[PDB]
């Protein structure tokens, strides 16, 4: 599985403007063997950016 | 079926079946296509008649899966409509004039995913060639300044627009049905959160030709909504009231001849955000219903 790392082309996070973007991967049962996504955090807890 | 709790996709679908069974002359559950993973897209059609040009209103919910208050408000609304027909004169005359189509779960795959894997999942669950990131934002996928400012080219983004307009079968299904059926006069899209009632445009600062009327109608609806428990909403065009957003559903609706195009951002204002507790479902649904009726009364009267 790919190492988690800072996002590339993150964009804004309008609902939580100073949230942190991380590219986060987890092993999963698909063609790749894992699924990655952008995860945004504020004070170490996950948040959503758009409504 | 406890309308004051959140439910699985299967339970919501079953309750829609129960509603059409309770009121067969008024409500019918209709399949309009399927999701990426082959779950049915179900709408309820509420209708007292038929005509080649009979007007209709579309009520859209749950396009973004994590916005649980939207699907919950939608299923309660289905029950409210059949409960109040021929009792409340307002919804009765509305239904005597026009059809109401209601889609409580516009993104079924995402919804199941929020209950099995990731509570904050927003997008569809379609594949992205060459990428380990899954899904597109179904509310950036419509043919309304598609891929314009207000979306992302990155499959890993919350706001990925997809490879082309209507790529997402969930969206294509709604677009196809609305285009083929015709005569839609309203399109209302239920999201959360922020307590906003907005109208076009999201893709541009340009003023909608009907902006003055839509703003007036929206402010009336917000006042009706506040009458229940004092919940305050802001009103305005999407781009300047929340943020730029391209390829969104109401902009498509409005650019394709549907005049009364509105987005609701339901409760709350950030205390719970997307994780709104179940105990606010009924209060939210009741107040939202007064807002929806206000919009639909105006549709009826124009
Ligand atoms: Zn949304």
């Amino acid at each position: 599985v790919p190492d988690d790392r800072p996002c590339i082309n993150p964009g804004r996070c309008p609902l939580v403007p100073d949230a942190t973007c991380t590219f986060v991967c987890k092993a999963a049962d698909n063609d790749f063997g894992y699924e990655c996504q952008h995860v945004w955090t504020f004070e170490g807890q996950r948040v959503g950016c758009y409504a | 079926f406890n309308y004051g709790a959140y439910h699985s996709l299967e339970a919501i679908y079953h309750e829609m079946d129960n509603i059409a069974a309770d009121f067969p002359d008024l409500a019918r559950r209709v399949k309009i296509g399927h999701s990426f993973e082959n779950r049915p897209m179900y709408v309820l059609k509420f209708s007292t008649g038929k005509g080649v040009r009979r007007p209709a209103v579309w009520l859209n919910a749950g396009i973004h899966s994590r916005e649980w208050i939207s699907q919950a408000t939608a299923i309660w609304t289905a029950r409210k409509i059949v409960s109040d027909y021929q009792r409340d004169p307002a919804i009765t005359s509305i239904l005597e004039k026009m059809d109401i189509f209601l889609l409580p779960v516009a993104n079924p795959d995402g919804y199941v995913y929020t209950q099995t894997q990731n509570r904050l999942w927003r997008k569809t669950r379609s594949r992205n060639p060459g990428s380990s990131c899954i899904g597109a934002d179904p509310n950036r996928n419509w043919n309304a300044s598609f891929a314009g400012k207000g979306a992302s080219d990155n499959p890993c983004s919350e706001v990925y627009h997809g490879p082309h307009a209507n790529s997402e079968v969930e969206v294509k299904s709604v677009v196809d049905f609305i285009q083929k059926h015709g005569n839609f006069k309203g399109f209302i899209d239920l999201h959360s959160y922020s307590q906003l009632l907005m109208y076009p445009y999201g893709y541009s600062v340009k003023k909608a030709p009907d902006a003055e009327e839509l703003d007036k109608v929206a402010r009336l609806a917000a006042k009706a909504l506040a009458s229940v428990s004092g919940t305050e909403y802001q009103v305005g065009p999407t781009c300047t009231t929340v943020y730029p957003a391209s390829g969104s559903s109401i902009d498509w609706a409005y650019d394709n001849g549907i005049k009364f195009a509105f987005t609701f951002e339901l409760r709350d204002t950030g205390t719970y955000g997307f994780l709104l507790p179940a105990n606010q479902i009924i209060p939210t649904a009741e107040e939202t219903w007064l807002g929806l009726k206000t919009i639909m009364e105006h549709v009826r009267d124009n």
